[PDB]
């Protein structure tokens, strides 16, 4: 089932490109000529059909053609359609025959939907479309992902041979990153549960390989150990993804070059704070939240005290059961993972008394008291009094202090200190953001503890980027969270587009090759109504937010006005006053702007953070390191958004720096069924990925864009006699580098400053130069080891007179004997 | 006196005296002689390595008549390569050495050939 | 299943890789008696 806005973006997206030419040279139709049609019942009575494939019949009509439907199978009865609804279809063509998108003769909107359709449900989900390349989720393991596979990828010769895969691009980004000596990035882009965050694990897998036995495994064994705690502790279910990511992951990893990880970096963003104190119905609450409360060993059921996964407030009693999901079992292997990270059991006992903690705060009742003389001062209730008590001991905090900052209004104007009562709704407030900044600040604690065993001191020089962000997420009901969400996908995209197209357009045309256009549909427009400083979504709710007398509905009027004009701001037919909408690169989205001021703002007071800071526990003194204790009005880099704006900005500016790849995950219908194909759903995310614009990339022809100096460090040992060649110069080194192994002229291309070369001889100077990376392979392992040798001997030569001593002696044992 | 007395003090060294040498640590072992075998020929080895095997593997796979034969490439052995250059090449492959590297020069001595190295490892074994 | 769809790639025996269900993609080489011609311009309905 596919929601009916999702089915107006499907259907505004198509248009037609390319002329029908089913007509014979003589004036009469040939043998079937057969086209794609959106106009049949079949395609009215279904969503999941767009498109069948209809015959044009042996009859006539050439201005208003006759056709019969075929694929899916009709009535077979004739009916006519205007040629404008006619799109050319390759017939002969066989979906599994070539792995390009960009091979097919008519590249139209249905031609590359049934492409994919049948290599999807043949069970081949990777597609390339060079660069990019297309995982559809087949939402059932198909065991390509296994280490059989790993091995296969890796340890073959000829990329020709091999088929679209996550391994094909993790090998030809570490084949650059050892090649030229470049930091290279992997990317994962896609909507909620297309596919991301377990593509990353396999590439992850991939790196973990090595090829010769003989690495230090300890730093590589934390890293692999903390993504199934890091899913545990951000992977949430909700109704698009039962693993949805609710934070935003990026690593840095140093990468041997026959495989394997010697260091990396773990650095994770935006938790979504709201998940922890409430949840929508059929969504759960973080993983880790239901493991422990199911898992835990009776000696933590009894020393934390504790209860029933409904019996908590800050879980949904009615959602708390996943399909195909043991919580129990995701435990064990959670706390295995734990041990490997270099936590001791003191260490993970602290960790789960901290969550125990946090769940058992949340279940205590504030009520309304006549106190302070304005009334509706809350009070802490008489039975939950123990239960308050015991919380406070279980995260390791003074249980008087942690009372004070949220039932006594502490007010300080000037010099003179106000003392005063906090009503009951705002004292529920300061004890969910308390809860709030406990989980994230353990979740962040975990992520250093582990950046402090596996970060290279020095740090790094080439590494491999990976980006695991969270995905476009549409709900009947969007909030800030959402907004924040499809923020970073619409960023992600913005520097895609920049890089891709054009980057790419402007270093073809400033190198004197190609002078043609390259077209392509930015999201330039919609991301400056909402990233652009001064004019945007995001810099209007920050302006309400430090302002005193602003609200939620004044924010919405705020943009209403300002953001009038370029269309990509449209306010709400129905209740403007407090939701809007965005005209997104998946289609129109709308929000609901109520809270929109007080989740913004929500990060810990500094009367409580100096609490956690003087803790008796290390772990919970921890949490709050380095932090700025703030007290008075909320500064504009301790709000929320902007703080999440600017920590976005600088990890793109690290991205750009490198040479990314990317990953276009596909989810094909929302059922989260296998061998399911929805075209509407796909079509928006073929747009939404750029898939389809990805082929005029065709027109540049050239797949190598390298300087001199970039051709001349990974080629070079063709003919070393020629490249160390200091008479010569750089230009006329690569170029006789080719003549030595042989070109066409066609092939090669001389260039301004770069390199350019075809994809059709790249991999013919690839394997001449294999030829010769081989035979100094080994010779640079037989000297290694000649001297490696000796140094054992060396050492061993000044300790032969101490072992003279101790034959002597033993002969002298001998004699007495 | 001759390889056969030479081979046995090179297990000694690599296992660091153990009965059974770690596979890895044997190809260390092969290749300091100028013993290199074929992608099949390296899965025909045995699970566990020992000194019994080893000298036999060695008899049959080292060479006696030239030494390192495998250092020769003769495009790559009359041609003279710039010391720091050299270390480019080695710095980037590196699957051994740390500090040791400097030594190999030294034991070589600004523009070297293969020949050389190969002359001047036959006389360090 | 009892039959693959492979495809010859450069003979007494033939460089055939397997393309339909997808495999390997290990190019093997096989008997032609065990090579019957397939129709692959042709659609099923
Ligand atoms: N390569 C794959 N093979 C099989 N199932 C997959 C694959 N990738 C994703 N899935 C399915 O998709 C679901 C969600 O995947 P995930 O990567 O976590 O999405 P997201 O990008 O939303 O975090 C998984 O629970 C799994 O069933
Ligand atoms: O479900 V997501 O991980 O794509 O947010
Ligand atoms: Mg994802």
């Amino acid at each position: 089932a596919v929601t009916n806005e999702e089915i107006k973006t499907a259907s505004k997206i198509v248009r037609r490109v390319s002329n029908v030419e089913a007509f014979d040279k003589s004036g009469s139709v040939f043998k079937g000529y057969q086209i794609w049609t959106d106009i049949s019942p079949t395609i009215e009575n279904d969503p999941n059909i767009m498109f069948v494939k209809c015959v044009v019949q042996q009859g006539s009509k050439k201005e208003k053609l006759t056709v019969v439907q075929i694929d899916p199978p009709g009535t077979g009865t004739p009916y006519d359609i205007d040629p404008t609804h006619a799109w050319n279809c390759n017939s002969q063509v066989d979906p599994m025959s070539f792995g390009d998108i960009g091979l097919l003769n008519h590249t139209n909107i249905p031609c590359v939907l049934d492409f994919l359709k049948h290599r999807y449900l043949k069970n081949q989900i990777y597609t390339t479309a060079v660069p990019l390349i297309v995982a559809i989720n087949p939402y059932k393991d198909l065991g390509n992902t296994t280490n059989e596979w790993i091995r296969r990828y890796r340890d073959t010769a000829d990329h020709t041979k091999l088929p679209p895969h996550v391994f094909t691009c993790a090998r030809e980004a570490l084949s650059n990153l050892h090649g030229v000596n470049k930091s290279q990035t992997i990317i994962v882009s896609g909507e909620s549960g297309a596919g991301k965050t377990e593509a990353t694990k396999q590439i992850m897998r991939y790196f973990a390989s090595s090829k010769s036995g003989n690495m230090d495994l300890r730093i590589q064994t934390a890293i692999m150990a903390a993504n199934p705690v890091l899913e545990a502790f951000g992977n949430a279910k909700t109704i698009r993804n039962n693993n949805s990511s609710r934070f935003g992951r990026f690593m840095q990893l140093v990468i041997s070059h026959e495989g394997g990880i010697r260091y990396g970096s773990v650095v994770a963003f935006l938790l979504e704070k709201s998940r922890i104190i409430t949840q929508d119905d059929n969504e759960r609450s973080y993983h880790i939240f239901y493991q422990f409360l199911k898992g835990a060993n009776s000696t933590m059921k009894s020393k934390f005290g504790l209860k029933g996964v409904t019996e908590y407030k800050l879980l949904n009693p009615n959602s708390t059961e996943v399909s195909g999901v043991d919580d129990v079992k995701d435990f064990e292997e959670v706390i295995e993972s734990l041990k490997n990270m270099e936590l001791s059991e003191s260490d993970i006992e602290v960790i789960f008394s901290i969550v125990a903690g946090i769940l058992t705060l949340g279940n205590v009742r504030l009520i309304e008291k006549q106190e302070a003389g304005l009334s509706d001062a809350a009070a802490i209730m008489d039975e939950d009094m123990g239960v308050f008590n015991k919380a406070c001991e279980l995260m390791y905090l003074d249980p008087e202090l942690i009372k004070r900052e949220i039932l006594i209004k502490v007010t300080v104007a000037g010099g003179t200190k106000i003392e005063g009562r906090w009503n009951k709704n705002d004292a529920e407030v300061l004890k969910s953001s308390l809860c709030k900044a406990m989980y994230e600040k353990l979740f962040l604690w975990i992520i250093r503890h582990l950046n402090s065993r596996i970060e290279p001191e020095g740090g790094f020089k080439t590494f491999m980027g990976m980006l695991d962000i969270f995905g476009f997420e549409v709900f009947k009901n969007n909030s800030l969270e959402q907004l924040f969400i499809n923020i970073t996908n619409e960023m992600l995209q913005k520097n895609f587009v920049d890089i891709v197209f054009e980057r790419e357009s402007k270093l073809y045309k400033d190198e004197g090759i190609s002078t043609a256009e390259l077209k392509y549909t930015s999201n330039k427009e919609v991301i400056n109504v909402l990233c652009e400083k001064g004019k945007s979504v995001l810099s209007y709710l920050e302006d309400q937010c430090l302002a005193p007398g602003g609200t939620d509905e004044k924010f919405v009027s705020s943009c209403a006005t300002n953001l009038k004009e370029n269309n990509k701001f449209t306010p709400a037919k129905v209740a403007s006053n407090k939701n809007f909408i965005i005209q997104h690169t998946i289609g129109p989205i709308q929000y609901c702007a109520e809270s929109f001021l007080l989740k913004n703002k929500d990060v810990l007071r500094g009367d409580l953070v100096e609490v956690i800071k003087d803790s008796p526990n290390p772990i919970v003194q921890q949490l709050f390191e380095g932090q700025v204790i703030e007290k008075g009005k909320i500064a504009k880099g301790s709000l929320i958004g902007s703080q999440f704006l600017n920590q976005l900005t600088s990890l793109m500016n690290l991205i750009n720096s490198t040479e990314p790849h990317f990953i276009r995950c596909i989810k094909p219908n929302e059922n989260k069924k296998p061998l399911e194909w929805c075209e509407p759903k796909i079509l928006i995310q073929l747009h939404a990925l750029s898939i389809l614009e990805a082929l005029v990339l065709r027109q540049l022809g050239y797949s190598y864009r390298r300087t001199f100096e970039e051709f001349l460090y990974q080629y070079k040992f063709v003919d070393i006699a020629a490249a160390e060649d200091s008479s010569v110069e750089n230009q006329n080194k690569c170029v006789n580098i080719l003549k030595l192994s042989g070109l066409s002229e066609s092939m090669y291309k001389i260039g301004k400053s770069m390199v350019f070369l075809k994809q059709e001889g790249a991999k013919i100077l690839t394997k001449i130069q294999r030829e010769k990376l081989v035979e100094w392979e080994n010779c640079v392992s037989v000297i290694e080891a000649a001297i490696l040798k000796h140094k054992y001997k060396q050492k061993v030569n000044k300790n032969i007179p101490s072992l003279l001593r101790v034959q002597a002696h033993i002969r002298k044992k001998m004699v007495a004997q | 006196s001759d390889m056969e007395e030479k081979f046995r003090e090179a297990f000694i060294l690599f296992s660091s005296c153990s009965d059974h040498i770690e596979m890895y640590k044997f190809f260390e072992l092969m290749n300091s002689f100028g013993i290199i075998l074929t992608n099949d020929e390296k899965a025909a080895l045995p699970n566990d390595i020992n000194m019994d095997y080893w000298l036999n593997f060695a008899k049959k796979h080292y060479n006696y008549e030239q030494p390192f034969k495998h250092i020769n490439n003769e495009q790559n052995t009359n041609v003279q390569i710039k010391i720091d250059n050299f270390l480019g090449i080695m710095k980037a492959l590196d699957t051994r050495l740390t500090e040791s590297d400097l030594n190999i020069l030294l034991q070589i001595t600004s523009t070297l050939n293969l020949k050389t190295v190969s002359q001047k490892l036959t006389e360090s074994i």
